[PDB]
Order: C-alpha cells, then sequence, then structure tokens
C-alpha cells in the first residue's frame, strides 16, 4: 500500500519559515523521484519543487527559487520542504507526489487532478 | 670492306634457291617466306663477322635492299591483325557508351518512384 | 472536521485489514513450498512466428481451439491466424488505428477490439455472407479501452482509462453494470474460470475482484509498487497474478485476502507488460520492456526460463486453453509460437 | 595503353603474362651493351 | 625466341620496304640516312637530332612504354659506341627498370591475391549475415547485398584469372577460346561491380538529397543498371575486340578499346563523385542548423566520407591517373592496389560488421 | 469532496467484514492443484515431436 | 479427401497477403502527427486552420500525406496512452507563449517528461511557441514582469543566433527567446543525437504552419536516413 503523509504547516507570518515533511511508505523510497506540488484556493496544481533519486539533481519553481528547499532522507523514507521567507502567495496545500515509475527520467501526471501516488496534503496558511 | 661485297653475293644465290621453292604468286605471302627470310639474313650477318664487319653496314644493307626490289617490289603485303580502329570509329565506340551510362543513370534518379 | 474525521475512519478500517491480514499469515508460500521438487529448465523454442503487422501488435487472444488466435496492430488490422499452418484467416480493417485490446469469443464467432477510440467493436466471424463486419460499437467509456473479455456472444467485460469497468449487453448495446472503484487508468481484466467474477488492475498499484452478476467490488488486493499492466486468474480461480512496473509480479490469494508471492529479481529493472499461467498453473510466464519473456516458477519463485526472441518490447501473451503453446506478441510487430 | 586506375588488375596481369616466365626464375637480361645493335 | 624473332623478321621486312617508297629528304642542311638497326626502322633523320621511338616487344624483358634513342651527328655520320666504334642505337632503358618492376609486380600479385580471397571470406559472411537475419531487411539491405554478390564474384573471377592463366605459359600460347570467354566474364562482373557502387550511390543520393518523403522505390532499375546494363559495353568490347584487336586470351592492355568498358566506368564513378559532394555538403549544413563545434564538424565531416569512400569507389576518381615518374608511380602502385583488391573487404567492414543495427542484431539473436 | 470519502468508509466495511482463511490453506490448496494437473500441463513436461501439433 | 481444406485455407492467405501488400503501402507512405498541445494553447485552433476517444486529420503538402492525431476526451493522466505514439513522425507539441501569469511551467514540465520517457527518446519533437500577438502585449504593457515566474530571465540577454521580426522592439525579442530557450535547455541536456526539438514562434491563424511541420518532418526523415547509414 503506497501511502504519503505530508506533517507540518498552519499559519505563518509573511515573511516567516516552515518546514514540510513528507512520511512515505509502502515503496522503496530510494527507487523515486519526489516532487511538491500545491494547489492555491480555487487554482489548479501546480508543480513546486522535485528531487532526483540520488539527491543530486534538484530543481525548484521560479516563484519559490532561492527561498523553497527541498531535501530527502533515504535511509529515514522522509521528503522534506523548508520554506524560507514565506510570502501571501504561498498560501495552498501542499502534496507529498512520487513519480510514477521507478528508475526513470521522466515524471508524468504528478499534478494532475486524480493521481494515485500522491498524499492528501497538508494545509499552509501565509497571512498576518 | 671489299672482302664483305665479294663473300656477300654468296646469298645472292642461296635467296633464290628457296624463290622458286614457292610459285610467283606466294612471292608476296608473308607466311611463305617466313624461314627463307631467317636464312638469308642469317649468312649476311654472320659474314659479315668472317672479315670483321658489323652486320648492320650501308653496303651490306643495299645488298638487302637490292633482292628487296627484284622480289618483293610488286606486292604489298600489309596484314597488322593487332590495330585499333581510326579515331571516326574509335571514338564513338566509346562516347556512345559514356553517354549511355549517364543516360541511365539519370533513368534510375528519375524513373526509381512510379 | 466532517471529511477528516471519515479519513480517520478509513485509517482504523485499513488497519483492521491488516490486522485481519497479518492475522492469516501463519506460513509463507515459499516455506509450503520448500520442499516439492523444482521444475528444472524450462527452456522453450519458436515453432512459429507470425509476419503480417506492420507496425507494433498491443493485444492477442487465442480461441478456444487452442489454434486459431486474433491480433490486434497499431497499424489498423486485426489478424486472425491458423497458429498450425501460419495461415491467416481474416484480415479486419478497423475503423481507429490506435487499437490497444482484442478479444477471442468464446463460441469463437465474434472477435472484439478496442483502444484511444473508446469503443468495443464487435466483429462477427460468421455471417452468412463470408466478409467480416462490425456487429456492434459500444460507446460508454470516457477513456481509452485497455482491455475487453467474452463472457459469450452476448457479455463482454471492457476496462477503461476512465477508472471503470463496465459489462456490456451486446444485442441492445448498453452497459447493463458499472465497476467504479478504482482511482487510475485500469489496465487490464481477467475473467474467473466459470465468469461469475472477474478481477481487474489498475494505475493505482491495487487490484479489484469484481462480481459480475451483483456489479460490487468484493475484494481489493495492494503490495504493488507502481502501475499494474497485466493481471491472470490462476486456472483454478481462486488466486490470480499481477505485473507492474515495479518490475515485480506477484500473486494474491481471493480467500487468504492477501499477497503470497513476489516473482521479481535485481537485474530485472523494466515493467512487465503481461502475464499468464500455465495449464497446471506452475509456470508463471510474464512478458517485459526489455524485450524478453520470463517463464517463474509460481509455487518456488524461481525462473526456470526465459523467451528472448522478440526484437521490441513485448506487449502481450497467452497460453492456448490445452496448454500445448504460448504465443508472444511484441512490438516488433511479431507473434511467436513457443513450445 | 590503359593508365586509369579501374586497369590496374589488368596492367599486372599484363606485365606478369609477358615480362615475367610463369612467375618462374629470373633469367640473363638482355644484353644491350657496344656489342648489340 | 621463335615469336622474337618472327616480329624481328616482320619488322625488318616492312622496313626494307619503306626506304624504296619514301620520298627522298628535303631540309636544307646534312642528314643521316635511313637505316634498319637490327631491331627497329629509322627514318630519315636531320643533322644534330636524337630520334626517340618505343622499344620494341621482342623480348620479355622489354618495356614497350619506354623509348629508344638513336643520335644523329652534325655531319651525318650516326652515333657510334666509343668503346668499339660501331653504329648503335640505345636501347638501354628498355630493360633497365624491368628487374625492380618485376620485383614490384610480386607482391602486388599476392597482394592482389591476399586481398580478393580476404574480400570473399568476410562478404560471404556479411551476406550470409543479411540473408539469414530477417529482421534487418531492408531497402538498403537488399542493395547492398546485391553489392556484396558482385564483390564476390568479381573476386572469385579475378583470382582464377590470377591462378589459372597468368602463371600458365602454355594456354596464352595455345589462344583457346576458354580464356577469352573468361575474359568477357571478368569484365562483365569488373563492369557490374562498378555499376552496382553506382547503384549505391543513386539510391543513398535519392533519400538524402532528394526523394526524401516516399522511401518507397522500385528496386527494378537497380537491377537493371547493375546486373542489366553492364552487358552493353562489355559485348560491344567483345565485338571489337573480336575484329580489331584479337590478341591472345584478350590480355592486352595496349589497345584503346578498353575504354569502351572503363571509359563508362570512370563517368560512372564521377556520377558517383558528384554524389558524395552534395551528401557532404547536406551533412554539413544538418551540423550547422544544430549548432555543432566547428572542430566536431570537421571530425563528422571527414568521417563520412571516408565511410563512403569504399562504397562508392571515390579512390578512382582522386588517383585516376597513375604518374610517370618512378618514384611517384611505385607507391602509387602500392596504394591503389591496396586499395582496389581490398575494396570488398572494407564494405564488409564497414556497412556490415561495424553497422551498428548489425551489432545489436547479431548479438541479441546469438545470446 | 465528501462523497468520495463517503464510498472509502462503506467499500472497506464491505471488505473487512469478509472471512479469511489461512495462508496455510490457501498456499497449500494452489500446491495442490499443481501436482494433480502436472502430467496435462504440456509446457510444463517435454511433449514428444509425436504429439506436438507445432512440430 | 481433407487435403483440399489445406489448399481453400492457403487460398484465402494468398488473398489476404495481396490486400496487406496494398496496405502496407498506403501505411508507409502516410506519416503520422501527434498534435499534444495543452489547453487553450491554441492547440484547438490550429486544428481548425485545417465524445470521441481521439480526432484525425488529413491533410497533403507536395503530394505528401499527413494524418495528424488530437488526443480529446481522456483523462488527464498520459504516462499510458502516450505510448501508442512512439512511432509517430513528430510529435507537435503547442505551447500558449503568453500563457503565464503558471501555465507555462507546466508546459516546461509536460515537455520534460515527453522529452525523457523511455518509449518517446526516439521521437522528435515539433514546439509550436503559439501566441505570440498576445505574448507581444503583456511585454510592452505594464507589470507583467515575467521575471516574477522566472526570475533567471532578470539576467538573461538575446543571444545573438535570434533573427528579431523587422519593427518590433528588443523586449518582446527577449521575452519570446527567453522562453524558446527554456525548452531547448530541456531538449539539449537529454538528445543523445537520436531526436531532435524543432522550435517555431507561430500564432494561430499562421498558414505557415502546416509548412512549418512538412520542412521539420523533412529534416526528421532526412536525419533519419543518415542515422542508416551511420553518416550523422
Ligand atoms: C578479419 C581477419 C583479418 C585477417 C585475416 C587474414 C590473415 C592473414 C593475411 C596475410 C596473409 C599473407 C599471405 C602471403 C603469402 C605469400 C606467399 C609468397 O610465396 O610470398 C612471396 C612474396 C614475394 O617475394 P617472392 O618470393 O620473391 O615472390 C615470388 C617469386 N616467384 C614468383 C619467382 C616465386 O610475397 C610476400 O612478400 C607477400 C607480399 C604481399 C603481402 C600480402 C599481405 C598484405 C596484407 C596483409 C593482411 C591485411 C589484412 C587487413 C588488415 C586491416
Ligand atoms: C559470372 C558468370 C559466370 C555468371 C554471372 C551470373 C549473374 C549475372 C546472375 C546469376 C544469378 C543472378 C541473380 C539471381 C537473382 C537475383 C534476385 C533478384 O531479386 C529478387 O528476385 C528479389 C530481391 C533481391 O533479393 O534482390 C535481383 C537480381 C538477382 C540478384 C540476379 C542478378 C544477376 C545474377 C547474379
Ligand atoms: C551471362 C550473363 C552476362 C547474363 C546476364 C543477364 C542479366 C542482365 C539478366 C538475366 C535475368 C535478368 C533479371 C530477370 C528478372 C528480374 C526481376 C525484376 O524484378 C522486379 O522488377 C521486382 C522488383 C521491383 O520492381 O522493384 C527486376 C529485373 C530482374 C532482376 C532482371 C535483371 C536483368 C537480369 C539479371
Ligand atoms: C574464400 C576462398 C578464398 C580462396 C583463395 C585461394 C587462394 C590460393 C592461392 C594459392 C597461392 C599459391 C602460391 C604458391 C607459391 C609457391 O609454391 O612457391
Ligand atoms: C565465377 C564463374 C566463372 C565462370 C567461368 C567459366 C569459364 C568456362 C571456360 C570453358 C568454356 C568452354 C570451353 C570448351 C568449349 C569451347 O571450345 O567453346
Ligand atoms: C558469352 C561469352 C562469349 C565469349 C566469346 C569469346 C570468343 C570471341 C571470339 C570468337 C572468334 C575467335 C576467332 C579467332 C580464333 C579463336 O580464338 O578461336
Ligand atoms: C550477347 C553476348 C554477345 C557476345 C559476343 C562475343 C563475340 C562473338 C563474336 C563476334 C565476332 C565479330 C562480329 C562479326 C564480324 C563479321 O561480320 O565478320
Ligand atoms: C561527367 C561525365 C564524365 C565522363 C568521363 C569520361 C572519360 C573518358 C576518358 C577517355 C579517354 C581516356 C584517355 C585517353 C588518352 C588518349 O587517347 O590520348
Ligand atoms: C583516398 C580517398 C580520398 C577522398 C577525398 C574526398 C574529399 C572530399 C571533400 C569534400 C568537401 C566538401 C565541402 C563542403 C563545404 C560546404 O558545405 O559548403
Ligand atoms: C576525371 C577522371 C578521368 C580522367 C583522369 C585524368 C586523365 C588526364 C589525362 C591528361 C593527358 C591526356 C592525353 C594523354 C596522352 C598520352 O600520354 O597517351
Ligand atoms: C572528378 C574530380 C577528380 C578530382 C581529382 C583529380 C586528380 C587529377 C590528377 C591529374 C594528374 C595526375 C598525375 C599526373 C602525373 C604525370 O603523368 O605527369
Ligand atoms: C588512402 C591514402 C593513403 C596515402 C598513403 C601515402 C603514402 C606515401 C608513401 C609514404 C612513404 C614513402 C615516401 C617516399 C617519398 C619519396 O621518396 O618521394
Ligand atoms: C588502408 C590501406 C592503406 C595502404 C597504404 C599503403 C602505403 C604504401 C606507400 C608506399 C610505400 C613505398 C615504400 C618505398 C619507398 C621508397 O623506396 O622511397
Ligand atoms: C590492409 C590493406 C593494405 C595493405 C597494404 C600492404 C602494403 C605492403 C607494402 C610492402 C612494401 C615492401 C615490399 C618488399 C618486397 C620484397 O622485397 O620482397
Ligand atoms: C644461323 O646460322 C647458325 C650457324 O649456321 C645457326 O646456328 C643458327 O640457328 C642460324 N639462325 C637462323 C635464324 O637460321
Ligand atoms: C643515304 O642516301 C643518300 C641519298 O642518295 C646518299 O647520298 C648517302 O650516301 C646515303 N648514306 C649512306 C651512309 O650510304
Ligand atoms: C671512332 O671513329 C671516329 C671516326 O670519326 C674517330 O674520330 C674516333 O677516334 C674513333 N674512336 C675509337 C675509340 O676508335
Ligand atoms: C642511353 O640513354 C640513356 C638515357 O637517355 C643515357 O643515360 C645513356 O648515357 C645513353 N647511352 C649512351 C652510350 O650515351
Amino acid at each position: 500500500q503506497v501511502q504519503l503523509q505530508e506533517s507540518g504547516g498552519g499559519l505563518v507570518q509573511p515573511g516567516g519559515s516552515l518546514r514540510l515533511s513528507c512520511a512515505a511508505s509502502g515503496f522503496t523510497f530510494s527507487n523515486y523521484k519526489m516532487n511538491w506540488v500545491r494547489q492555491a484556493p480555487g487554482k489548479g496544481l501546480e508543480w513546486v519543487s522535485d528531487i532526483s533519486q540520488s539527491g543530486a539533481s534538484i530543481s525548484y519553481t521560479g516563484s519559490v527559487k532561492g527561498r523553497f528547499t527541498i531535501s530527502r532522507d533515504n535511509a529515514k523514507n522522509t521528503l522534506y520542504l523548508q520554506m524560507n521567507s514565506l510570502k501571501p502567495e504561498d498560501t495552498a496545500v501542499y502534496y507529498c507526489a512520487r513519480c510514477p515509475a521507478p528508475f526513470t527520467r521522466d515524471c508524468f501526471d504528478v499534478t494532475s487532478t486524480t493521481y494515485a501516488y500522491r498524499g492528501q496534503g497538508t494545509q499552509v496558511t501565509v497571512s498576518s | 670492306e671489299t672482302g664483305m661485297l665479294e663473300r656477300l653475293p654468296l646469298c645472292g644465290k642461296a635467296f633464290a634457291d628457296m624463290m622458286g621453292k614457292v610459285d610467283v604468286w606466294k612471292w608476296c605471302n608473308l607466311s611463305e617466306f617466313i624461314v627463307y627470310y631467317e636464312s638469308f639474313t642469317n649468312c649476311t650477318e654472320m659474314e659479315a663477322n668472317v672479315v670483321g664487319c658489323y652486320w648492320p653496314n650501308p653496303l651490306a644493307q643495299g645488298f638487302i635492299t637490292g633482292i628487296h626490289r627484284q622480289f618483293f617490289s610488286n606486292c604489298t603485303v600489309d596484314r597488322v591483325h593487332l590495330e585499333d580502329p581510326p579515331d571516326e570509329v574509335l571514338i564513338p565506340l566509346i562516347v556512345i557508351p559514356v553517354v549511355l551510362t549517364v543516360a541511365m543513370a539519370g533513368l534510375v534518379v528519375w524513373r526509381s518512384k512510379r | 472536521s466532517e471529511l477528516d474525521q471519515l479519513r480517520q475512519e478509513a485509517e482504523q478500517l485499513k488497519n483492521q485489514i491488516r490486522d485481519a491480514r497479518k492475522a492469516c499469515a501463519d506460513a509463507t508460500l515459499s516455506q509450503i513450498t520448500n520442499n516439492i521438487d523444482p521444475v528444472g529448465r524450462i527452456q522453450m523454442r519458436t515453432r512459429r512466428t507470425l509476419r503480417g503487422h506492420l507496425a507494433k501488435i498491443y493485444a492477442m487472444h487465442w480461441g478456444t481451439d487452442s489454434r486459431l488466435l486474433v491480433s490486434a496492430s497499431q497499424d489498423g488490422k486485426l489478424i486472425i491466424w491458423d497458429s498450425y499452418t501460419t495461415n491467416k484467416v481474416h484480415a479486419i480493417p478497423l475503423r481507429s488505428s490506435w487499437v490497444m485490446t482484442c478479444a477471442y469469443a468464446p463460441s469463437g464467432n465474434y472477435v472484439a477490439c478496442g483502444g484511444l477510440d473508446n469503443i468495443c467493436s464487435i466483429y462477427n466471424l460468421k455471417t452468412r455472407e463470408g466478409n467480416v463486419r462490425v456487429s456492434r460499437e459500444l460507446a460508454g467509456h470516457t477513456g481509452y479501452l485497455s482491455c475487453c473479455r467474452f463472457l459469450d456472444d452476448n457479455q463482454i467485460v471492457t476496462s477503461s482509462g476512465d477508472t471503470t469497468c463496465a459489462l456490456w449487453d451486446i444485442e441492445t448495446g448498453q452497459q447493463t453494470t458499472t465497476f467504479t472503484g478504482h482511482t487510475g487508468d485500469v489496465m487490464s481484466l481477467s475473467l474467473a474460470p466459470d465468469t461469475r467474477l472477474f478481477v481487474s488492475g489498475a494505475c493505482d498499484a491495487s487490484a479489484k475482484l469484481w462480481d459480475v452478476r451483483e456489479g460490487m467490488c468484493r475484494q481489493t488486493f495492494t503490495g504493488h509498487e507502481s502501475d499494474i499492466n497485466a493481471i491472470c486468474f490462476f486456472p483454478n480461480g481462486n488466486a490470480f497474478a499481477t505485473g507492474s512496473d515495479d518490475a515485480t509480479c506477484r500473486l494474491f490469494d481471493l480467500r487468504a485476502d492477501q499477497e503470497l508471492m513476489t516473482y521479481s529479481h535485481d537485474n530485472i529493472i523494466c515493467g512487465i507488460t503481461s502475464v499468464s499461467f500455465s495449464k497446471s498453473g506452475r509456470l508463471l510466464l510474464a512478458g517485459y520492456d526489455d524485450f524478453n519473456c520470463n517463464v517463474w516458477d509460481a509455487l518456488k519463485a524461481d525462473r526456470a526460463g526465459v523467451l528472448a526472441g522478440h526484437d521490441n518490447r513485448v506487449s502481450c501473451l497467452g497460453v492456448t486453453d490445452d496448454g500445448m503453446a504460448v504465443a508472444t506478441g511484441s512490438w516488433d510487430s511479431f507473434l511467436k509460437i513457443w513450445n | 595503353k590503359c593508365n586509369t586506375a579501374t586497369c590496374a588488375t589488368q596492367r599486372l596481369a599484363n606485365f606478369l603474362v609477358r615480362s615475367s616466365n610463369n612467375l618462374g626464375p629470373v633469367l640473363p637480361p638482355t644484353n644491350v651493351g657496344s656489342n648489340t645493335y | 625466341y621463335v615469336v622474337g624473332r618472327k616480329k624481328m623478321m616482320d619488322a625488318q621486312y616492312k622496313c626494307y620496304d619503306r626506304m624504296q617508297q619514301l620520298p627522298a629528304y628535303q631540309g636544307e642542311g646534312p642528314y643521316c640516312n635511313r637505316t634498319w638497326d637490327g631491331w627497329l626502322c629509322w627514318d630519315d633523320t636531320p643533322a644534330g637530332v636524337l630520334s626517340y621511338q618505343f622499344c620494341p616487344d621482342y623480348f620479355p624483358d622489354f618495356d614497350p612504354s619506354e623509348k629508344v634513342t638513336k643520335y644523329c651527328d652534325e655531319k651525318g655520320v650516326w652515333f657510334k659506341h666509343p668503346e668499339n666504334n660501331r653504329t648503335w642505337s640505345n636501347y638501354t632503358m628498355c630493360n633497365a627498370f624491368t628487374p625492380e618492376k618485376l620485383k614490384n609486380a610480386y607482391v602486388l600479385y599476392y597482394l592482389a591475391i591476399v586481398g580478393h580471397s580476404l574480400s570473399i571470406f568476410t562478404l560471404v559472411i556479411s551476406l550470409g549475415i543479411f540473408v539469414f537475419f530477417r529482421s534487418l531487411g531492408c531497402q538498403r539491405v537488399t542493395l547492398h547485398k546485391n553489392m556484396f554478390l558482385t564483390y564476390i564474384l568479381n573476386s572469385m573471377i579475378i583470382i582464377i584469372h590470377l591462378v589459372e592463366v597468368v602463371p600458365n605459359g602454355e594456354l596464352v600460347r595455345r589462344d583457346p577460346v576458354s580464356c577469352k570467354i573468361l575474359h568477357f566474364f571478368h569484365q562483365y562482373m569488373m563492369a557490374c561491380n562498378y555499376f552496382w557502387m553506382l547503384c549505391e550511390g543513386i539510391y543513398l543520393h535519392t533519400l538524402i538529397v532528394v526523394a526524401v518523403f516516399t522511401e518507397k522505390q522500385r528496386l527494378r532499375w537497380y537491377y537493371l543498371l547493375g546486373w542489366g546494363f553492364p552487358l552493353v559495353p562489355t559485348t560491344i568490347h567483345a565485338i571489337t575486340r573480336a575484329v580489331y584487336f584479337n590478341d591472345n586470351c584478350w590480355l592486352s592492355v595496349e589497345t584503346h578499346l578498353l575504354y569502351i568498358i572503363h571509359g563508362p566506368v570512370m563517368a560512372a564513378l564521377v556520377v558517383n563523385f558528384f554524389f558524395l559532394l552534395n551528401i557532404v555538403r547536406v551533412l554539413v549544413t544538418k551540423m550547422r542548423e544544430t549548432h555543432e563545434a566547428e572542430s566536431h564538424m570537421y571530425l563528422k565531416a571527414v568521417k563520412a566520407t571516408m565511410i563512403l569512400v569504399p562504397l562508392l569507389g571515390i579512390q578512382f576518381v582522386v588517383f585516376p591517373w597513375r604518374p610517370s615518374n618512378k618514384m611517384l608511380g611505385k607507391i602509387y602502385d602500392y596504394v591503389m592496389h591496396s586499395l582496389i583488391h581490398f575494396q570488398g573487404f572494407f564494405v564488409a567492414t564497414i556497412y556490415c560488421f561495424c553497422n551498428n543495427e548489425v551489432q545489436t542484431t547479431v548479438k541479441r539473436q546469438w545470446a | 469532496s465528501i462523497a468520495q470519502a463517503r464510498k472509502l468508509v462503506e467499500q472497506l466495511k464491505m471488505e473487512a467484514n469478509i472471512d479469511r482463511i489461512k495462508v496455510s490453506k490457501a498456499a497449500a490448496d494452489l500446491m495442490a492443484y499443481c501436482e494433480a494437473h502436472a502430467k496435462e500441463d504440456p509446457l510444463l513436461t517435454p511433449v514428444p515431436a509425436s504429439e506436438n501439433p507445432f512440430r | 479427401d481433407q487435403r483440399n481444406e489445406e489448399k481453400a485455407q492457403r487460398e484465402a492467405n494468398k488473398k489476404i497477403e495481396k490486400q496487406l501488400q496494398k496496405d502496407k503501402q498506403v501505411y508507409r507512405a502516410t506519416h503520422r502527427l501527434l498534435l499534444l498541445g495543452a489547453g487553450e494553447s491554441g492547440k484547438n485552433t490550429i486544428v481548425k486552420q485545417m465524445t470521441s476517444g481521439i480526432f484525425e486529420t488529413k491533410f497533403q503538402v507536395d503530394k505528401v500525406n499527413f494524418h495528424m492525431f488530437d488526443v480529446g476526451a481522456q483523462r488527464d493522466e498520459r504516462r499510458k496512452w502516450i505510448q501508442c505514439f512512439n512511432d509517430v513522425t513528430a510529435i507537435i507539441f503547442v505551447v500558449a507563449s503568453s500563457s503565464y501569469n503558471n501555465r507555462l511551467q507546466a508546459a516546461l514540465k509536460l515537455f520534460d517528461s515527453i522529452w525523457n520517457n523511455k518509449w518517446l527518446r526516439d521521437t522528435s519533437v515539433i514546439l509550436f511557441l503559439n501566441k505570440q500577438d498576445l505574448l507581444a502585449e503583456k511585454v510592452l504593457a505594464g507589470k507583467s514582469k515575467i521575471e516574477d515566474y522566472f526570475p533567471e530571465f532578470a539576467r538573461y540577454t538575446t543571444p545573438e543566433d535570434a533573427t528579431p521580426e523587422p519593427g518590433e522592439d528588443p523586449r518582446v525579442t527577449r521575452a519570446k527567446y527567453f522562453i524558446r530557450d527554456e525548452f531547448l535547455r530541456i531538449s539539449t541536456a537529454s538528445g543523445d543525437g537520436r531526436h531532435y526539438c524543432y522550435p517555431h514562434f507561430t500564432c494561430s491563424v499562421d498558414t505557415e504552419n502546416i509548412r512549418r511541420v512538412f520542412n521539420d518532418c523533412r529534416d526528421i526523415i532526412q536525419r533519419m536516413h543518415l542515422r542508416q547509414y551511420e553518416l550523422l
């Protein structure tokens, strides 16, 4: 059973910081690329950041580059997201999405409406 | 050198010995005097060495041409049999297959899609 | 609040099912079969080669006579073969070339096919005229058709990319039942020998046992890590095997309601595209993305043979009902009959 | 005389049948000194 | 010595015949009287002129391509050799270069046998790979199989001609009809070999430069050009050879009738040369649209050219004419004979053994 | 959508309310099936060329 | 005698083989194209220029047959049905360049997965950077701020290879070429010489689109032939 459960999140001051955690189980964590996606109120799902299986290759969306830091602990089966200097536009539900297939360079459908290998998300609200 | 002009006419009657052996119409045939000519030149060469002269010399050459005007003046026997055609025949034999080569190549570049 | 409490109630139910499954695992299938004599070297040879198709072959199905088989290729052709003599019996052109599945009716009078057109086209093979024509088009799925299986000349179960399965009345052309459990694209389905139940694997890494006459989801089987691409019932109808993109095959028991065995190898890192059992059920044949097919020992998790003839992705395979031969389709547009 | 590269094989075969005694031993070269013509 | 003296006595009869019919000298100053020196006929030479004619063929060690020298003094006396003081004609260059040329000819002889035997070996393997492995089949491979077969039959006939006709002086003596029949098939398969190189270039040119979108050609015209058309220059050569120049076993190369076959062959290869330039030009442009490094384009433009040289017979166009210099002609012989007799081996290695699609198919079907 | 979480609880309770036999009996039944039909499995036992219709 | 039933079966065989030969000619001559534009990317109106699970479109250019397919009425999960187009001549990927406020980043992630997919690694992509007229209007207007969604745009300059349209200010040339090199950075990162990306600055009403596909398909086939002879 593939299960992703995101921890952390809540009310933050505009400009503060936070750390999101993703507890992964039900699969070989060190074989899959991991992603962070989010859904702002009324907005669709959008990709935030991904990290390769080894952890050496990292990508960010432009709206969070320089402020957000993604990381993973393959020994603890955990995906982390350090969110520094949060803005009011970062208020969304953040989902932990696993790449569909192992040992793959491509990563399809992680932002789809009904993607299976994704957590239920944790709420992050940035408003004073 | 005077002894040659006295001994060279010895083959003057030797070349005439085999002359009557073949007919007068066979005088022009190259196949009839192939062995007789090599015998006549042989003594004319060996005779000059008996006295001390080299075989190719003006006086004995006149001796051969003297015999060459009495027997071989009537006919003109020429059969090369290993010659190329003239230019007006040889050139078309090369140009026509060459233009047909370029034309066959262009025919494939054109007709290969049909 | 309300939705979150429903998410906590589901949490206490999956753990209860996990506890009830953990309590039934008093022994492992490997320990029960550690004493049996292994099968040895199962080395098959290509006996026939079918070379009619142009584009990649996506599916194939044996007729119940173990002689005629139908294959579907992306060139838009259904070809029915005489495997004994390699002669083609029919070459049915398709209206949509993006076919992804094909089925042979047990009676032998009809074949079905479907794909990206979202239609299950029924073709009459034995019309009084002599040619092949479309008898029915089923147009209810909102996504591509991944698999279809005749129950008889009047009923057929279809699985689709719209995350649903459906039971069709061929004469009327409407869905009699719809199965709506899966989260992702349903990729394959397998009917039980008595056709009272069928099982399907989807892109949600789960397999579901469906009651045909009742239309409900009896059981749900987890354990795979990625999309399930293939599924096949055990010859007794009490177990089934699944092939996934996680490079593993897994055996599930219906009455135990849990996985019994995993068929994987460390140097096997490609997905499984097709699975089928032998007549005895001792051998589990699986097709892989690495152009090969691996013969597994279903009882001992051993690899007992390889079918390495094809030049491209092995997309489909099937064993005859008499068990005499196994056919394999591939993206190289060739069907190989192995014995 | 054919001097093209496509005639190279034929020029070699013609030289061997004509100037070599069946690819056999060497012969005394034709004496071309003062004593000769 | 019977054939040498027969042609010697024939030339002598024609010489003494020539003296009495030609008009007397017309110059102003003195001249050298026309004479027969024993091996050649010398026309009336003006004072202080050194004559020039080609060496005779009475002796095997003579070179018919070298010149004979006869010097006329000012007073009209022919040149006398200072050793013995006899009227002497200079024949030294006739057999001066024959000892070393015959030594190089024996190396080229075994270079031809080794090259053609190695060619046959690797081409029947390459042909067997392209026949048995049906998955490699395509229109490109079908034309290669014909191309490979011409090399095999051309190499087989050349080996037979080099082991049965060349070291057999008794056979060339008898002038049998069998050795001429073998020569007709040697020239046919030689022309088929060069015309299938043209077929390869035409097909390659009609896939990359023109006719890109079709990719379905009827190969009947390639068969007609490669196997059928070479019958035209060879039978035309055979008819003229049986009429004008009917030498023993048709072994002579001094006749200009050989260009009936080699002329069209050269024209077919010049077309292939112009195909290669148009193909490399497209290739260089393909690498400029992808913004390749100028150093990397030079490496790939020469690899493609070298790959296409054995297939299209470009070595016959870039080194077509044998130099007259002795040092230049010797290294030309070693280079060209290596490129000619080993071409079939190079084509098989480049297009079958080093072909990536062949390697992956052979290793998969074997493993 | 609470409707999708609605059906998840109703479906899982229908799955939890089943009788699961032990894996020991489930594994022995699969084993016993293979033992009885081991002779009539052509892919398991090398079939002679006299019988194989793909000879 | 049952030997005549075999003659009747091999009779129907050659009857089929002669029909498959006529179908092999039509199939090998037609070039299939997958149109995979995003939503509101102008993909719908590019077809218009000229319930069902897939839509087809036939058009000839210089008597060359093209069969373009547009996936309609399929779920947003593509990792299964996109494998059906591994052997198309080219995938036509349409992107709304002016869709950034983040639709443009989503198009980049989709292009990334297509380029790096195991089965599409030998398939070329014809990239249509659509809606250029709407893109220029945002750059000339105020507070569009392309740099917000793409911060690396601040330190980006128009390259020398850029051929700017006559009349347009360099601010739009800098914008549309930055978007182009966003995709080129992905295509040139994993391309092993097997497939190539052909980017074009298009509008939905451009009549050049059909000719652009024809010219890129010709280059694709030329490189396929150069690859068969190991020349490129
Ligand atoms: C994929 C596999 C690749 C490799 C496979 C092949 C491996 C072996 C290839 C080389 C075989 C060489 C055999 C040569 C046999 C010659 C016998 C003969 O008696 O030698 C005579 C000699 C000339 O002197 P002579 O005796 O006065 O003449 C004669 C004098 N009488 C006429 C008066 C008698 O000839 C020799 O010097 C050889 C001359 C020619 C050289 C041939 C080899 C060159 C090519 C080597 C292989 C290259 C392969 C490809 C590499 C990329
Ligand atoms: C050297 C002398 C003594 C004999 C010369 C004989 C050749 C001129 C003949 C013999 C057999 C012929 C071949 C027989 C059959 C075929 C197959 C034919 O094509 C097909 O039938 C299918 C397609 C293919 O395989 O090429 C093309 C001509 C070809 C190669 C022929 C070409 C001409 C060949 C080589
Ligand atoms: C003793 C030697 C010199 C005789 C040489 C004879 C050849 C010049 C002839 C004999 C048989 C002929 C062949 C007979 C039949 C065919 C098959 C024919 O096949 C097709 O047209 C089918 C393929 C297509 O059309 O693309 C093409 C011509 C060809 C090879 C012919 C080419 C010319 C060939 C080889
Ligand atoms: C693949 C078949 C190739 C066949 C090649 C046959 C080559 C035969 C060469 C014979 C050379 C004999 C040399 C003898 C030399 C000597 O006796 O001194
Ligand atoms: C690779 C094939 C080569 C084929 C060479 C064939 C040579 C045949 C030579 C003998 C021809 C017949 C000679 C006796 C009859 C006659 O006098 O014409
Ligand atoms: C199909 C091949 C034909 C080959 C023909 C070779 C012989 C051509 C010349 C025939 C006439 C020869 C006349 C001179 C005497 C002789 O050599 O027999
Ligand atoms: C189709 C192949 C033909 C091959 C012909 C080879 C030569 C045969 C003999 C030709 C002799 C010369 C022509 C006749 C001359 C004459 O009329 O006297
Ligand atoms: C593009 C077409 C090129 C055609 C080339 C044809 C070359 C034919 C050459 C024939 C003459 C060879 C040399 C003869 C010299 C001479 O007679 O003095
Ligand atoms: C021994 C064989 C030698 C072969 C030498 C072949 C040399 C071919 C040179 C081709 C140059 C083509 C330059 C094209 C430049 C351009 O694209 O404008
Ligand atoms: C382009 C390829 C074919 C031509 C190859 C080069 C030929 C050059 C010939 C120049 C001299 C022509 C006359 C030669 C006369 C002679 O010496 O016999
Ligand atoms: C059709 C393009 C051909 C390109 C290469 C052409 C080379 C021509 C060389 C001609 C001269 C060769 C050496 C002659 C030496 C000599 O006899 O003095
Ligand atoms: C494919 C082209 C190969 C070209 C090879 C050329 C080799 C030339 C010879 C080099 C060594 C001998 C040099 C002799 C120089 C001289 O004395 O004139
Ligand atoms: C791929 C095949 C390449 C073959 C290259 C062969 C080069 C031969 C070069 C000539 C060598 C001459 C040696 C003697 C030179 C001298 O005496 O000056
Ligand atoms: C691999 C293909 C090309 C092979 C080229 C081989 C060139 C050999 C050159 C030999 C030069 C020396 C000859 C010495 C002759 C002797 O004295 O016996
Ligand atoms: C010339 O005569 C000598 C001796 O008389 C003889 O040995 C030689 O064979 C003769 N030569 C010819 C060609 O008759
Ligand atoms: C050559 O002929 C002329 C013309 O009669 C003659 O004067 C001269 O002496 C002859 N030469 C010799 C060496 O006899
Ligand atoms: C050769 O004869 C010439 C006649 O002019 C004479 O001048 C010369 O000295 C002679 N030489 C010898 C070596 O006898
Ligand atoms: C003969 O000719 C060669 C080359 O022209 C020359 O080297 C030699 O000296 C000549 N012989 C005499 C005796 O002059």
